[PDB]
Order: C-alpha cells, then structure tokens, then sequence
C-alpha cells in the first residue's frame, strides 16, 4: 500500500532492534552465554529456558525442545567469536515447546547483536552443522520428556 | 496475573488465556439490530439472526464501526470470559499493512475504555510462524477480511516483501451466494449470508485442475452435494462447490484484476533476498479458516511449481488446527516474561497516548 502510512512502517528499524535487544536482557539463561568457545544447551520447561548440564549435552528427549549455541572462532579472526544457534525439534515436542524455543533462539540472537545464525532442527532432519557438533556416538535420543507448559482447553 | 489473548478476525473473535492451548471463547464479529426499523452480539445475535440485521465491525482487517467493536470487545470481557479487563495484560493481533489509526485507537480505547494494566498489537503472520515452531517461513494467512503473506528470516519479518488482498472468506461467503442464484436460489439478506457460509464451510473445495473439474461436473452428478436449509428446504449444489473458492487463484472471478493467492506467494518470496528463497519456498505456512478449503495445499503446491525455478524444492505447510495458530502462536508468546517487557504499559499509555504502540509492537 504505503507502507509509511501503515502499521509495518517500523519494521526493520533500528528502534526495532532496540526494543528487542532490552527485552532479552530480560532472561536470565542469556547471563555469561557465548564468552568462550563451545556448546552451551538449555531446554524449554514449561515456557522456562532451562540449563542443561555438560555432562547430558548431546543427548536429547524425543519429546522436549533445545537451544544450543556453539560459540566457535571465525577464519576471519583466530581471538573473536562466531555463532551458530540451533533449536532442536523432538519427534514427540508439544507446539508450546517448539515455539517457544523458535521465539527465544531468535531473542539470543538478539542478544548477542544478531551475530548467530540460526538452523532449525527437527529430530531425524538435523544439519551437518548440528551432526558435527558432538563427539563420536555423542548425539544420543532418549525416551519421553518433560510435560507440555499448556493447560488443555477441553 | 494472567495475559488474555484476543485474535479479533475479521469474521471471528477468538479469545482465551495465554498459556491454554486453545481460545476459551469463539463466537462471530457481528452485532445484530432489528431488522424491522436494543442490539444483540456474537453468538446471541446468530441465534436471533431470523429478526435482525447482522453487521460486521470489521471490514478486510480494519475496525469500520468503532462502536459496534466497543460492543464486541466489551462482550469478550464481561459476557464470554466473564472477567474484569483491568486485571488483564492483552494481546491483540491485527493484519500487517493497515492504516497507522487503525492501532492507534485500539489503543486508546483499550487503555482509556477498558483499562487494561498493559497491551501489545501482534501481527497476525508472525504468531503463527512461531506456532508453527519455526523463525523462517513465508505465512499465507487469510481469514474472513485479508489474505496476507509475510516472510520471516530469522524472527525477522521482511516489509518491503510483505503482500496483501483485501479478498478472503467473506468475499468467497458473498461470491457463493451470487453464483447460487444460477441455480435458482435467492440469498439475499445479511442473515442468508450466514446460510451461505456454512454452506461454503462445509462444502465447498479447491480443484487440482479446475478446467477438469468443470468438465467433470458437466459429465454427471459425481460431484453433486445436497444442504439442508434451516426452514428445512434441501438444495443441491455441484460446480459451485469448486467454483467458490477458484476465486483466491482467480480473482477476477468477482472482478479484481489481482494477482490469485498462488502469484502472490511467489511474488512475496521474489522481493526477497536470493540467498534465502529455498528456505522460504520449502516452507509455505497456511494459517486462518479461508486456507481450510480440502485441496488447496495441493493446488497451492501444483501453483508454485509451475512459477518457481524447475528444481526447487517446495512445501506448502498446513497445520490441521491452523484455524486458531495465530491465537496458539500469541498463547505461547504472551507466556513468555521477555516477550510481555515489550508491552504497554498503562502509564506509559498516560504519558505519550496512542503514537506509543508504534515504537513498542512490531
Ligand atoms: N472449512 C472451511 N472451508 C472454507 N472456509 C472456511 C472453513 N472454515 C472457516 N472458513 C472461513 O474462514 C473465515 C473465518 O476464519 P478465521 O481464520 O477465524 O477468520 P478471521 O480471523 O478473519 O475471523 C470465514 O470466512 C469462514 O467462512
Ligand atoms: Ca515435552
Ligand atoms: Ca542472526
Ligand atoms: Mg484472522
């Protein structure tokens, strides 16, 4: 139409990206992620980002969703750092977890100032970017999960 | 405190709480006078239609009777949900490519009449695409007023890319009831449109080829359906039933000389960055009840491959409950504390009124 006239005249502003980038220092799971080189993983409870400890990263439930950030060194600079985010999709995930892991993959993009790039992981579908990140018989699928953050309308 | 989601479509208002997986409340936009020359709402104005005259607030996406939509949010609140909007942070959706005013008084009365503590305005596209559990698409919604398509890269949604036709259900709803006067029926009268769309809703479906189809319905009765009316009248309807809907891929069925919904699309991804035309051509996201028409995933796949480059890799996607994945997407959203920091609050409504929602909601 025009669209100075209309209710998208801010998208893809500065103000925009203002207001997103105050609103993810609004989660606590952001505090200390991507300092060093790595894979950091949390996993969405009932609309919280959850830490997963090191000890479990690679193994997944087939019906949660994850976010791991793999925080690595460019070629273009040996002492800087890069991103890829991934949010990784169980075959069983219930729709309020796979959203929002969608929503706050792209809200850590945000935060850390639109640098990651982001891949989208569904169970049996993951990149050879995802495949590669863990070691040898690293990247294990587990039985059940934790309970869907929805109330059931019936 | 508990965020209330209402998705005000065109046609239907869908209503609940953030954090349920479905709207608590769905019931028409309407509001209903005496047909012979106080008012009746939404459900209660359908159930008395035999009286009144029906009208809808909204037209193609824009509040036309701010009255009448006063009647319809203060029904949602008080009557429907039963709760008191002052104790309510609201999420409200709308279609991308409004006029500005259009929020700017959704926010004012939101604020001034109902008191809500906080709000935001969704665009419609954009929940849905997280409903769907992904931050790159291209949605096509389309609902009772607006058929809409949105590319989203990364959370981000594209504007100069965005495209709309004010062409949609309610379009459909009246094209039915004109081409049913070729069999001799007379649908006429607001309360007739509501015949005629049940009618579409449970009949009507999207040809795969639709030359083949005429050509089928010419041959014998195979694709004949019958509807019983109200007054208890049976009527049968045929080449209608895929006629109605070939409007959304050929809009000059009722005179507009648009690009149909399959164009659309196609256009849509074409404004957009070459580098990531795959990831949006494989995945197409249909949401709102005018994308419900049985076969319209497949003739929207059959479209866009024979627009699209000879090897691309194309999926339309079709979330069986994509009648309500905006509603679902603002469900999931407004859960989330992040995504509430970003609303309005009644004081900052106080301090700088309606201009604020376009420096908070994108
Ligand atoms: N099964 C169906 N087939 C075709 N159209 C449908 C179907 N179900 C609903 N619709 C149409 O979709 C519209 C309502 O869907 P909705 O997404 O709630 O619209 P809105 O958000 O504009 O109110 C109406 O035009 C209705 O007739
Ligand atoms: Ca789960
Ligand atoms: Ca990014
Ligand atoms: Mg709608």
């Amino acid at each position: 139409y025009n669209i100075a006239d209309s209710n998208i005249a801010n998208l893809g502003t500065e103000l925009e990206k203002k207001v997103k980038l105050e609103a993810s220092q609004h989660e606590d799971a952001w505090k200390g992620a991507g300092k060093q080189v790595g894979v950091e993983i949390w996993r969405i409870q009932q609309f919280k980002v959850v830490p997963v400890p090191k000890k479990h990263h690679g193994s997944f439930y087939t019906g949660d969703s994850y976010i791991v950030l793999s925080t690595y060194h460019p070629k273009t600079n040996p002492d800087k750092l890069a991103y890829d985010v991934h949010f990784w999709l169980g075959a069983f995930t219930t729709q309020d977890e796979a959203g929002t892991a969608a929503y706050k993959t792209v809200e850590l993009d945000d935060y850390l100032g639109g640098l990651p790039v982001q891949y989208r992981e569904v169970q049996g579908y993951e990149s050879e970017r995802f495949l590669s990140l863990f070691p040898k018989g690293g990247l294990r699928i587990l039985d059940g999960g934790v309970e869907t953050g929805f109330h059931h309308v019936e | 405190t508990t965020a209330l989601v209402c998705d005000n479509g065109s046609g239907l208002v869908k209503a609940g709480f953030a954090g349920d997986d479905a709207p608590r409340a769905v019931f028409p936009s309407i509001v209903g006078r005496p047909r012979h020359q106080d008012s009746y709402v939404g459900d209660e104005a359908q159930s008395k239609r035999g009286i009144l005259t029906l009208k809808y607030p909204i037209e193609h996406g824009i509040i036309t009777n701010w009255d009448d939509m006063e009647k319809i949010w203060h029904h949602t609140f008080y009557n429907e949900l039963r709760v008191a909007p002052e104790e309510h942070p609201t999420l409200l959706t709308e279609a991308p490519l409004n006029p500005k005013a259009n929020r700017e008084k959704m926010t004012q009365i939101m604020f001034e009449t109902f008191n809500v503590p906080a709000m935001y305005v969704a665009i419609a596209a954009v929940l849905s695409l997280y409903a769907s559990g992904r931050t790159t698409g291209i949605v096509l919604d389309s609902g009772d007023g607006v058929t809409h398509n949105v590319p989203i890269y990364e959370g981000y949604a594209l504007p100069h890319a965005i495209m709309r036709l004010d062409l949609a259900g309610r379009d459909l709803t009246d094209y039915l009831m004109k081409i049913l006067t070729e069999r001799g029926y007379s649908f006429v009268t607001t309360a007739e449109r509501e015949i005629v769309r049940d009618i579409k809703e449970k009949l009507c479906y999207v040809a795969l080829d639709f030359e083949n189809e005429m050509a089928t319905a010419a041959s014998s009765s195979s694709l004949e359906k019958s509807y019983e009316l109200p007054d208890g009248q049976v009527i049968t309807i045929g080449n209608e039933r895929f006629r109605c809907p070939e409007t959304l891929f050929q809009p000059s069925f009722i005179g507009m000389e648009s690009a149909g919904i399959h164009e659309t699309t196609y256009n849509s991804i074409m404004k957009c960055d070459i580098d990531i035309r795959k990831d949006l051509y494989a995945n197409n996201v249909l949401s709102g009840g005018t994308t419900m028409y049985p076969g319209i995933a497949d003739r929207m796949q059959k479209e866009i491959t024979a627009l699209a480059p000879s090897t691309m890799k194309i999926k339309i996607i079709a979330p069986p409950e994509r009648k309500y994945s905006v509603w679902i997407g603002g469900s999931i959203l407004a859960s989330l504390s992040t995504f509430q920091q970003m609303w309005i609050s009644k004081q900052e409504y106080d301090e700088a009124g309606p201009s604020i929602v376009h420096r908070k909601c994108f």
